[PDB]
């Protein structure tokens, strides 16, 4: 599922901006 | 006419001449850091702590977030900081968080920000996994109010997500964190902003307005609604990849509706994106999806929240003194804060 997916991903903390 | 849009046209025509003069005079060395117990810390930013703090001689609770001034010169945020604390001070609106006292010193600015108990809107909605469609649509409805009246003031947002929206103890939105925020009459070209949550013409260096605002919407809805956001990897440069691919899948369970609408904020053609059109923000408030929305109940907080936060209860910290510099720091780029 698209959801393991992504609990299992590196991007479900809190996310960055980028600042370039 | 359109009896409703003029009602609109004229409270925002009030509200321009309210931030205009405060735009124009801001607000500046409005308490100092000793009249603040500083309680425990919140979270972080990029450059410091943000701490629950307690004013002295009224007792209120504000977040003071602290910014360590040789860490934005380093961060070359200078100009963006000064934009946050500028534009912060002049706004005023329900879903707004807002900028109580701000001050500097020798080390640090301060920006001492409105208090929401709840804390942030990401931390329930990872917890719970997703919100259904009426939950998404409450903070939604608050969002397209906040950003049709932010970009009246030829405000651009471009931090929209969910890290950034704050619940109340009355359970509706306010937008903190103005640190990109940027008053653009035209085009804008810094490449700012969170990856899962840029538009195309951002990533592709374009030059943008306030359209990347709307596709910034449609990021939020889908990531509310479907518990994760619509164009994700382990790396940003993947998620750029399917963000400019032109390509988004809806989970089955998103209503016709909802997928119709995030069709048209998920936009990868600029003239075809809704809130970027002719009817500006109305082809998404006289959308499907947000029929049974009663804009005005939203703005006036009649409305009850589909989730009131528990009535301690926040993430532990090892928590350390501030410690003020015995020189002054960066004197000159943030003489205006
Ligand atoms: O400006 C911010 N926050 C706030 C501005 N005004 N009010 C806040 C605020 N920030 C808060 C942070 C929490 C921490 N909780 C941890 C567990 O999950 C819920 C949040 C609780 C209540 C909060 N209220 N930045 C966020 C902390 C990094």
């Amino acid at each position: 599922t698209t959801y393991a997916d992504f609990i299992a991903s590196g991007r479900t903390g809190r996310r960055n901006a980028i600042h370039d | 006419k359109g009896s409703e849009q003029e009602s609109v046209k004229e409270f925002l025509a009030k509200a321009k001449e309210d931030f205009l003069k405060k735009w124009e005079s801001p607000a500046q060395n409005t308490a100092h850091l000793d009249q603040f117990e500083r309680i425990r810390t919140l979270g972080t930013g990029s450059f410091g702590r943000v701490m629950l703090v307690k004013h002295k001689e009224t007792g209120n609770h504000y977040a003071m977030k602290i910014l360590d001034k040789q860490k934005v010169v380093k961060l070359k945020q200078i100009e963006h900081t000064l934009n946050e604390k500028r534009i912060q001070q002049a706004v005023n609106f329900p879903f707004l968080v807002k900028l109580e006292f701000s001050f500097k010193d020798n080390s640090n600015l301060y920006m001492v920000l409105e208090y929401a108990p709840g804390g942030e809107m990401f931390s329930h909605l990872r917890r719970i996994g997703r919100f259904s469609e009426p939950h998404a649509r409450f903070y939604a409805a608050q969002i397209v109010l906040t950003f049709e009246y932010l970009h009246s003031l030829d405000l651009i947002y471009r931090d929209l997500k969910p890290e950034n929206l704050l619940i109340d103890q009355q359970g509706y939105i306010k937008v903190a964190d103005f640190g990109f925020a940027k008053r653009v009459k035209g085009r804008t070209w810094t490449l700012c902003g969170t990856p899962e949550y840029l538009a195309p013409e951002i990533i592709l260096s374009k030059g943008y307005n306030k359209a990347v605002d709307w596709w910034a919407l449609g990021v939020l809805i889908y990531e509310m609604a479907a518990g994760y956001p619509p164009f994700f990897a382990d790396q940003p440069i993947q998620i750029y990849e399917k963000i400019v691919s032109g390509k988004v899948r809806f989970p089955s369970h998103f209503s016709s509706d909802l997928k119709d609408l995030l069709r048209n904020l998920l936009q990868v053609d600029l003239t075809k994106r809704f809130g970027n059109l002719k009817n500006g923000v109305n082809d998404i408030k006289n959308h499907k999806w947000f029929a049974t929305t009663d804009w005005i109940a939203i703005y006036q907080r009649k409305v009850e929240a589909p989730f009131i936060p528990k009535f301690s209860n926040f993430d532990d910290y090892e928590e350390e003194e501030i410690r003020v510099s015995i020189n002054e720091k960066c004197g000159k780029e943030f003489s205006e804060f």
